[PDB]
DNA sequence: CAGGTAGACGCGGACATCAAGCCCGCCGTGAAGGTGCAGCTGCT
DNA sequence: AGCAGCTGCACCTTCACGGCGGGCTTGAT
């Protein structure tokens, strides 16, 4: 999508940017405390948005 | 179920930090759970005596501000948070994350009960509004509207009483006192018809939700599909893991006499829409569903499409 | 006696409070401080906030 | 004029000033230390 | 104590080229971990 | 002298893990 907008040569496949999100830990510095699959993943809980539009 | 007979209007009010963290995959605004239980301690403080049975709510959301920061040279978020009290000899406790917000919403809310008269109109609104000071909506406190330029005062507005001009009247009377807001609305029946459009010979069930939310900017030419208004993923209730216990059995429980069981969330979705381009404010309220033998303990808005 | 009379059940009593402080001209007030666990990298953090 | 093929600009009669200590002729340190009142920003990388 | 009626306000065509756009050095640290077991004093 | 209770210490997992942008909502007096 970068350098071949012009050109018709365009892959079958494509992306995703997901703005605004928002990392949450749980684990301070020690996460295999709380799991194992806490510790794969280092805090992160990823959480997705879901705002009020303003006015304006 | 039940069709309210009158509607009582609650003005702007102010909450200073609610909660953001709604669910373990969303963050943003409150989770309309917040507001059933808050009508319901409404109703168990001022309904009893006054005969009235007061069941749904309106959220409007004037306006909504976040507690967040972004991290120099990413493009994710994290959040502010507070300094505990130390644990003991002068160590520093374990950080425990949690998310605030600033919000200003007003909500109305139906009531429906024969416990109205012809004498009691006005100093019924002006009860449930004194009460409702003295009280928080998500975690926040609600802000008290000290000394100020000027005021704002409940309404008792009647639905049945009047003509039916003097109707379309009475609701553009009330949709002008809350017009610069939103309204949020719930819209099970999109994600299960873009359920049956997406599944073309492969198996998903929630990566559906995830499709709504992303922006597909990519196409082959680019190409951005769009969607119809602001789409939000939303906690709408929960879900049954374990049996139901018996009120004396699970060990240190809230009290002990009420059965308990074991729950995880739900996960729908939701729209925000202008108040004026719906036609129908005995709409937009929001009612619980419980089945209590399978769980599955929803809350939604009925009636609407 | 306002706010024993409050405390006591018998109203919730709402009171508004204001302080002036006399300083200077252009000198420094101080809000408070927001806790930030992850400043980014260097090279655009900001270390007070 | 005062190009740095022909080794008679500022640069060159300065690094061989003041580094490796043979000064240049009179004129050279006349021009050299006019291009010091001047004033620049002479430094290095 | 007083003070006017009426009607109309123009056309055309054009608006320039040339050359360049700085080097250097560096970006703070401290505090934010549960759980199980051994062993030590104090008490009945 | 023998259980209850408090304090100190060893054990454990994992390298940050990209930027030219990216959406959809806003009234009538």
């Amino acid at each position: 999508a970068r350098e071949a907008r012009s050109r018709q040569e365009s892959w079958p496949h494509g992306f995703s940017e997901y703005p605004n999100l928002a990392i949450q830990k749980f684990g301070g510095t020690k996460p295999q405390n709380i799991s194992q699959l806490n510790s794969e993943r280092y805090g992160e809980n990823w959480l997705l948005p879901s705002l009020p539009p303003h006015w304006q | 179920v039940t069709d309210p007979e009158a509607l009582l209007l609650l003005p702007r009010l102010s909450i200073q930090n609610a909660n953001a963290i709604s669910s373990p995959l969303t963050w943003g605004f409150p989770s309309p759970g917040a507001f059933t239980g808050f009508v319901h301690a409404l109703q168990r403080r001022v309904g009893i005596s006054l005969d009235i049975e007061l069941d749904g709510v309106g959220i409007v959301c004037h306006r909504f501000e976040a507690q967040i920061s972004q991290p120099a040279g990413k493009r994710t978020k994290v959040f502010n948070l507070t300094r505990n009290p130390l644990n003991r000899d002068g160590s520093t406790a374990a950080i425990v994350e949690e998310g605030r917000a600033h919000l200003e919403v007003s909500l109305l809310l139906g009531v429906h009960g024969d416990g109205l008269d012809d004498h009691p109109a006005q100093e019924i609104a002006r009860q449930v509004q004194e009460q409702a000071g003295a009280m928080r909506l998500a975690g926040g406190s609600i802000l008290p509207w000290c000394n100020e330029r000027f005021p704002a005062p409940n309404a008792e507005l009647l639905m049945l009483g009047g003509s039916d001009e003097q109707r379309r009247k009475n609701q553009r009377r009330l949709t002008r006192r809350l017009l610069p807001g939103f309204a949020l609305v719930s819209r099970e029946a999109l994600l299960q018809q873009h359920l049956e459009t997406l599944r073309t010979t492969l198996p998903e069930a929630t990566t559906l939700d995830a499709l709504l939310d992303l922006c597909r900017i990519n196409f082959e030419p680019w190409q951005v599909r769009d969607k119809p208004g602001w789409l939000v993923p939303i906690p709408a209730g929960y879900n049954a893991l374990s049996p139901l216990y018996l009120p004396g059995e699970v060990r240190n429980a809230r009290d002990r006499e009420t059965p308990l069981r074991f729950v995880e969330n739900l996960f729908g979705l939701g729209e925000w829409l202008s108040p004026h381009r719906v036609a129908a404010l005995s709409d937009l309220l929001w009612y619980h569903h419980a089945e209590p033998d399978k769980g599955l303990y929803r809350w939604s808005t009925p009636r609407f499409v | 006696e306002l706010i024993a009379s409050g405390l006591s059940g018998s109203g919730h009593v709402l009171l508004e409070v204001v302080a002036f402080a006399r300083i200077g001209d252009g000198q420094e007030v101080f809000p408070s401080q927001e806790l930030i666990l992850d400043k980014g990298d260097k090279k655009g953090q900001k270390s007070k906030t | 004029y005062r190009q740095p093929k022909q080794k008679l600009d500022f640069y060159t009669l300065l690094d061989n000033w003041v580094l490796r200590d043979e000064a240049p002729a009179v004129e050279q340190q006349h021009y050299v230390i006019a291009n010091l009142i001047r004033g620049g920003v002479f430094g290095e990388a």
